[PDB]
């Protein structure tokens, strides 16, 4: 029973300093490469800092670079986003995102259950609906293109497709646009090639209602989509 | 004397089944393919070096990606390689260091090791928690676990040195099936590809044919002059190779019911430890203790290459199921992938 | 005595098997070998454009 | 390589720091094949010095693994060569069995089997002649010459017990590559750890003496 | 027409000095072609028998390169392989006209600071290979003296503090020497000699010399004697500071082994002592030499109108070094 827990959100004054703790329990922590990406109040996913297994290798967005430091202590199973000189553009909910990198692992696949934090070159993900109604029972297509191309040399084509569903925490349903998630029903379908990306879900109900982004992971700035939701 | 009649009676039907399995053998193998053009000469290239292991490493498995392999040596821990890159992808401690055998699930989700500990254990790779975890510890077997097959995630045939074959089911962890006509250590273990019946050699110098779900010895090869260390069956399923310590290896038929042919030489007096045929069952791959590999033309006997490139004799040996690449693993603690 | 009794009901359940001729059975071997040549990357190496090694 | 290739090779880095970290970690522990004849003093020297089983013992900063195998009923020389590079073999022989069916003659089989076997050619082998306080009396009963009628000597305790000694450090045909430490298994608190300890750092000398090229 | 140790030669850099037309002839002037003849057949039988000794030693240890790789003992076939490159290197030397080619130059001067790169390069490889093998070996042994101590500090346990120092061993052991050629190199100083038959650092300003030789060797002399000691001290603690009464077997191996460390130390030292001696007796007597010379010359010029030994003592010093690296092997 995995579980990401953050803690250490409120209302801050800017200009002014706090510390994020995400603690986990259920999983081996010291294993997995874990992430923070935050969403402003009513926005899409952005990509915030990455700490990879053992602290080796770190990342930061160019908007929070030297401002945000991210750091995890193992033996407690906790990680840390120490974020100073906090500006008007930080007022955002914080999800700790586990991942582990080898030969056919699904990261991004556990998302913590966010912290709301308030204060007082790269690749693009162009997904062009932005909204389309749908009735239980039809079969519904959602589009992602990218401006570079996401299939890389080896064959794996990094594109992921996460849904968020309203006052939840968004979860992985496809990474490499292809692969199903594990728990995830075999509804949802991946297909496409680079920079034009489609996930196609057979027999929509009641629960597929959301939010759907579409992340790249080719390159270590990690860009979300905007995000096509799904009403009734 | 209701002993010795029965004994005699014996002897006599063994006789009959000669007399049959003679009567029914008119040309030699390698005289129907005397027309056959060989193979040349196959030189192969050590592609790959994986290069983690601190100990003789005694069992080799691909997964049948064609890409992942799983190598179980005698430091404690058997490591799953990606054979494309060399990353480790996984390493496993286990609880007992002594493993003479190894298996990767046709899935892929399992893996199973066993050695001098008795003890078949199953490890749960596609865990929730990211760590490889011990799914059951299948134990029953008095002997040492020679050799682990998988049939699917829950069915699993074992190999032990108590001259007994046992198919076990895997969430219960009970014996379903033992498979018990062998009179000597069963020291290696081969599935047909359609997994409806398989094959075991031991150190009685005889392989046997065990039927899965009925348990009963179908046939019994006999020919070997010494321990039989190594089977594999013919990618067709209807044919088998031995190595054995005579270091000849014979290719029997299961329809024909006796040996077909031998891949014999003269300055070869090694004990072979691992056979494997290719994709098309051409060439049979063969792991001599001379701490060099070989490689005989399958269908005329004459010897095509040699894969010399192990400073100790190769334990393992296994063709990736989509016949791209053989990987070769000795006591020196290296496992190469030639191609 | 009983296992001598159990070695000749083997070797009875193991005499009464439909053998086929060595001269079909090799036959069969030689023909699945030959059909398969192709699809063989250890007896022909493929380029290395397509050999992932 | 890509953003998920150089993670996947990151991790590969850093298993394989843990694989070589226990690997070093485990390979600075003495390990000691147990061997003896069927129903020996095994269980005497096993007790005493704390499928298969392995028995883990710390003397003096030295960190001892013995592998009790003998309870594996299945062909000795097919997993045997599994325990080369073993530092020693403790090789325990009831000395109270001259008389009893002969088992000397059968434990000397094994001996000389495994003294002069391909893989521990080199291997110092710690004899242990246990049970010393019943072969003291037995032999005042029931003459040795039974069991060697080439022994022409006295019928006591000191010569007899030597005389089996002799006997056994015979058998070995490679008296400069391997050492045969013998050792009359006492009731003393720690003098047989003691003793094993001793024939233990002898070897270890030894070999760091042959690994600097200098012995 | 100029003096008789002068060769009448044009390159600019050549001539001596307010002397445009000649330079200076190729066989050293100070000696007689007799002394030259002996001096080279001496080199010739030491060089010789180095390399035989090297050679029988890189024979020993590649018989059996498996089981004979460990890697406190290796140590010794590398220190072996740097001598046998350094006495093949000496030995280069001899071969008809290749004397002429790699003491002087085309024109027929001797060679003065030669990174050149103009008419030869012969004099600048034959230099490196001498110079590095030297120092190479040198820093090996030294190296091999470290881990043999570090070893001894952990006799009797299994505990092996070489399990990842290897690398590091041979990082150090082949930048340094490779550094400090390739300065001399820029510096530019490598000299010829016509009796030594090769080419080497600092013969006309003995700064450089001193320097770039004595400085390593006395170095290495003190890092090496100091690791030998504690070593030495160590196998010698090691009988009493045993707590289980190590067997007469075990104490005869370590008191040879601290017997073969004594006398080798004790070799080593001589040797340095040798080389340092003769130098300076060649720092002292070059001023005298420089000026009686000129004095001898200047005696034909208006009627017109050294000792060899020590070349000898010192080239036998570094064969000597060779051969006691070579007689480690000897079971
Ligand atoms: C000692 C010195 C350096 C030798 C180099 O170390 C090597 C390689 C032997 C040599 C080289 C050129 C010689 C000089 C050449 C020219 C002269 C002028 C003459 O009238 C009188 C003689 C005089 C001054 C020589 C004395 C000896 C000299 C200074
Ligand atoms: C080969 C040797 C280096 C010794 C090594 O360091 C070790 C190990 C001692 C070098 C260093 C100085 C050189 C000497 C210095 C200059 C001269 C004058 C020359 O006219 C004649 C030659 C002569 C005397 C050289 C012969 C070769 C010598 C001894």
């Amino acid at each position: 029973d995995v579980q990401l827990v953050e803690s250490g959100g409120g209302l801050v004054q800017p200009g002014g300093s706090r510390k994020l703790s995400c603690s986990a329990s259920g999983f081996a922590f010291s294993s997995f490469g874990m992430h923070w990406v935050r969403q402003a109040p009513e926005k899409g996913l952005e990509w915030v800092a990455y700490i990879s297994s053992g602290s080796g290798t770190i990342y930061y967005a160019d908007t929070v670079k030297g401002r945000f430091t991210i750091s995890r202590d193992d033996p407690k199973n906790t990680l840390f986003l120490q974020m100073t000189s906090l500006r008007s553009e930080d007022t955002a909910m914080y999800y700790c995102v586990r991942s582990i990198y080898y030969y056919g692992s699904s990261p991004f696949d556990f998302w913590g259950q966010g912290t709301t934090l308030t204060v007082s070159s790269d690749i693009v993900m162009t997904q062009a609906t932005s909204s389309v109604p749908v009735t239980p029972g039809e079969s519904v297509s959602i589009s992602c293109r990218s401006s570079k191309s996401l299939l890389h040399s080896n064959g794996n084509t990094y594109l992921y497709w996460f849904l968020q569903r309203p006052g939840q925490s968004p979860q992985l349903l496809i990474y490499r646009m292809s692969n199903l998630a594990s728990g995830v029903p075999d509804r949802f379908s991946g297909s496409g090639s680079g920079t034009a990306f489609t996930l196609t879900i057979s027999r929509l109900e009641a629960e597929d209602v959301g939010v759907y982004y579409c992340m790249q992971h080719l390159e270590y700035p990690l860009t979300f989509g905007a995000g096509t939701k799904l009403e009734l | 004397s209701e002993l010795d009649q029965l004994r005699q009676e014996a002897e006599q039907l063994k006789n009959q089944i000669r007399d049959a399995r003679k009567a029914c053998a008119d040309a030699t193998l390698s005289q129907i393919t005397n027309n056959i053009d060989p193979v040349g000469r196959i030189q192969m290239r050590t592609r790959r070096t994986l290069r983690g292991h601190l100990a003789k490493i005694y069992a080799m498995h691909w997964g049948t990606d064609s890409r992942l392999l799983v190598s179980a040596s005698q430091d404690g821990k058997l490591i799953i390689w990606d054979s494309y890159t060399t990353n480790k992808v996984h390493a496993i401690p286990l609880r007992s260091s002594w493993v003479m055998t190894c298996a990767y699930a046709p899935s892929g989700n399992y893996v199973a090791c066993g050695g001098l500990d008795n003890i078949c254990s199953i490890y749960n790779l596609k865990t929730r928690e990211g760590n490889v975890r011990v799914s059951r510890e299948l134990a029953g077997h008095t002997g040492y676990l020679s050799c682990c097959r998988f049939l699917d995630d829950n069915q699993i045939v074992t190999s032990s040195g108590d001259t007994t074959c046992a198919l076990w089911d895997i969430e219960t962890g009970q014996q379903t099936t033992t498979f018990t006509g062998h009179t000597g250590d069963v020291m290696s273990l081969s599935l047909a590809p359609d997994t409806r019946l398989f094959v075991s050699g031991a150190c009685d110098a005889s392989a046997k044919l065990w039927d899965v779900r009925e348990g009963m010895c179908r046939q019994t090869f006999t020919g070997h002059e010494s321990d039989i260390n190594a089977i594999c069956f013919f990618p067709n399923g209807n044919a088998f190779a031995t190595g054995s310590d005579d270091a000849t290896c014979r290719l029997f038929d299961l329809r024909a019911d006796q040996e077909l042919m031998t891949y014999s030489h003269d300055n070869i007096i090694c004990g072979i430890t691992s056979v494997s045929f290719s994709k098309s069952g051409r060439l049979l791959l063969a792991g001599y203790d001379d701490f060099n590999c070989n490689v005989w033309d399958a269908l005329k006997a004459d010897r095509a290459g040699v894969l010399a490139g192990h400073d100790n004799r190769v334990s393992c040996l296994g063709v990736t199921d989509d016949g791209m690449a053989v990987a070769t693993g000795s006591w020196d603690s290296f496992l190469k992938i030639w191609n | 005595i009983a296992q001598a009794r159990k070695l000749v009901e083997q070797l009875k359940m193991e005499a009464n098997i439909d053998r086929i001729k060595v001269s079909k059975a090799a036959a069969d071997l030689m023909a699945y070998c030959e059909a398969h040549a192709k699809e063989d990357p250890l007896l022909t190496p493929v380029p290395a454009s397509e050999n992932p090694f | 390589l890509s953003a998920e290739d150089k993670a996947a090779v990151e991790r590969s880095k850093m298993i394989d720091r843990n694989l070589r970290e226990d690997g070093e970690k485990a390979a600075r522990e003495v390990k000691l094949l147990l061997l003896g004849a069927g129903e020996s003093g095994k269980s005497t020297i096993v007790k005493q010095m704390k499928g298969i089983v392995e028995t883990h013992f710390t003397f003096k900063d030295l960190h001892f693994k013995m592998f009790d195998v003998g309870g594996q009923r299945s062909e000795r020389k097919k997993w045997i060569h599994c325990f080369e590079g073993v530092t020693a073999i403790i090789f325990c022989v009831a000395l109270s069995d001259y008389d009893l069916v002969n088992r000397m003659h059968e434990s000397m089989k094994l001996f000389d089997s495994i003294c002069n076997n391909k893989w521990f050619t080199d291997t110092s082998i710690i004899l242990f002649l246990n049970k010393k306080d019943l072969f003291e009396e037995k032999i005042k009963k029931s003459p040795l010459t039974i069991c060697y009628p080439e022994y022409a000597g006295s019928n006591t305790y000191e010569e007899a017990a030597a005389y089996i000694q002799c006997q056994f450090e015979d058998l070995n045909k490679r008296k400069d590559t391997k050492e045969i430490y013998t050792h009359f298994t006492c009731a003393t608190d720690t003098k047989n750890v003691q003793f094993v300890f001793d024939a233990v750092t002898d070897v270890i000398i030894k070999n760091n003496l042959k690994d600097c090229g200098l012995f | 027409q100029c003096e008789v140790p002068l060769v009448r030669t044009d390159n600019p850099k050549s001539w001596y000095e307010d002397v445009e037309g000649c330079g200076i002839q190729c066989q050293n002037p100070l000696f007689t072609e007799a002394e030259h003849q002996d001096m080279h057949s001496y080199i010739a039988a030491f060089g010789a028998v180095t390399g035989l000794c090297t050679l029988f030693t890189l024979a020993t240890f590649v018989a059996d390169w498996r089981n004979s790789n460990r890697y406190p003992a290796v140590i010794l076939f590398y220190v072996n392989a740097c001598f046998f490159v350094g006495s093949i290197g000496w030995l280069a030397q001899f071969m008809d006209g290749a004397r002429r080619e790699i003491v002087c130059r085309a024109d027929g001067t001797m060679r003065l600071g030669e990174p050149t790169s103009n008419e030869t390069l012969s004099c600048v490889i034959i230099f490196v290979i001498v110079y590095y093998a030297l120092m190479a070996g040198v820093v090996w042994f030294v190296v091999l003296t470290y881990a043999w101590h570090t070893s001894f500090k952990a006799l009797g346990t299994t505990y092996q503090p070489l399990s990842g120092k290897t690398s590091y061993f041979h990082l150090l052991t082949w930048s340094l020497p490779f550094v400090l050629t390739v300065a001399i190199l820029a510096v530019a100083q490598v000299d010829g000699d016509s009796v030594s038959g090769i080419c080497f650092v600092g013969y006309k300003n003995y700064r450089y010399r001193a320097g770039f030789v004595l400085a390593p060797i006395g170095l290495v002399l003190i890092v090496g004697g100091y690791f030998l000691i504690r070593g030495v001290m160590t196998l010698f603690s090691i009988k009493s500071n045993h707590p289980g009464l190590l067997s007469e077997k075990a104490a005869s191996k370590i008191n040879e082994t601290m017997l073969r460390l004594g006398i080798f130390g004790f070799l080593a030292f001589g040797f340095v002592l040798i080389t340092f001696s003769c130098h300076f007796y060649d720092f002292f007597n070059q001023a005298e030499w420089e000026r009686s010379f000129r004095d001898y010359v200047l005696c034909q010029a208006n009627v017109t109108i050294p000792s060899l030994l020590v070349e000898k003592i010192n080239l036998f010093a570094m064969f000597g070094t060779g051969i006691a690296m070579s007689t480690w092997v000897w079971t």
